[PDB]
């Protein structure tokens, strides 16, 4: 039976970004036990209602380790929306945001969905990252942006029905 | 060299095409195998959780009747 | 005619030389994910009981204050 349909999601970025509390809290995780910190990879299902119908979100996070290249390719390949995610309180994340894309571009596939995740938006007084500037690197790559904070509780569960909204309008057009 | 270059030409315009075919080929199975791969990843992933949050559910009723008698030995 | 063979030749090989390597990738696949999926699911068994363990000591030791953090209320 329910559910009636099922996006895979991928959350990727750099080291130290949050993209793992990112998740904990949209999956509603009592808890901080996690893989990601030792083996480099975690996974989390969450189903929502959309419009009245059943949508199962598989979603993995990857830290990039070389270790399991493999696998994370195919985390990627097969994945229909995926979010970027930096730290406003930390540049270079913001600037790999770019390098990622190319990743995205490069290992992922033609149509995905994209989202890029201003992070830690909660804490404005360590940052270092604008939010027009981070409009604008979105807007550039013609993707989403959405700021966030995976502590605060902000924009997590709309960042992803958001995500989630853009991967079923996408497959309701091939009706 | 007009039949060499006519000829040579239907070589490399196969290669070319071969590979293409052969491409989607091995391609295709590369995704076949990465999703069996992630609904087999998918269910460990679940099941490494499941079998830790109930480590930690009893791990919790224990320090939860602790500081129920911890406190109160501790007030007076 | 004799002037268009000198076109086919030196670009389609860019294309064949960059198709071929890709398959010599594609074919490593299968093993690896095979290989990487060893090395996983052990890791993920190892942490997990490291896991289970770790809220496991914590459910043995907090229940032995109240076997000998009771007693001592018993005691006093
Ligand atoms: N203030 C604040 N801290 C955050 C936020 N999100 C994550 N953190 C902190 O950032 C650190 C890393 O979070 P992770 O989720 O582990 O980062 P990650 O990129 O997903 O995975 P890692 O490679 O372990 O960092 C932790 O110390 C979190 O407490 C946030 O939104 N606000």
């Amino acid at each position: 039976k329910t559910y009636d349909y099922l996006f895979k999601l991928l959350l990727i970025g750099d080291s130290g970004v949050g993209k793992t509390c990112v998740l904990f809290r949209f999956s509603e995780d009592a808890f901080n036990s996690t893989f990601i910190s030792t083996i480099g990879i975690d996974f989390k299902i969450r189903t929502i209602e959309l419009d009245g119908k059943r949508i199962k979100l598989q979603i993995w996070d990857t830290a990039g380790q070389e270790r399991f290249r493999t696998i994370t390719t195919a985390y990627y390949r097969g994945a229909m929306g995926i979010m970027l995610v930096y730290d406003i309180t930390n540049e270079k994340s913001f600037d790999n945001i770019r390098n990622w894309i190319r990743n995205i571009e490069e290992h992922a596939s033609a149509d995905v969905e994209k989202m890029i995740l201003g992070n830690k938006c909660d804490v404005n007084d360590k940052r270092q990252v604008s939010k027009e500037r981070g409009e604008k690197l979105a807007l550039d790559y013609g993707i989403k942006f959405m700021e966030t904070s995976a502590k605060a509780n902000i924009n997590v569960e709309n960042a992803f029905f958001t995500l989630a909204r853009d991967i079923k309008a996408k497959m309701d057009k091939k009706l | 060299g007009y039949e060499r270059l006519k000829e040579e030409l239907a070589k490399a315009q196969r290669e070319l095409k071969l590979k293409d075919e052969e491409c989607e080929r091995l391609s295709k199975v590369r995704d076949q195998l990465g999703q069996e791969l992630e609904e087999l990843t998918a269910s460990l992933f679940e099941e490494a959780h499941k079998m830790v949050r109930e480590a930690n559910i009893k791990q919790a009723t224990a320090e939860k009747q602790l500081k129920e008698a911890q406190g109160k030995i501790d007030v007076l």
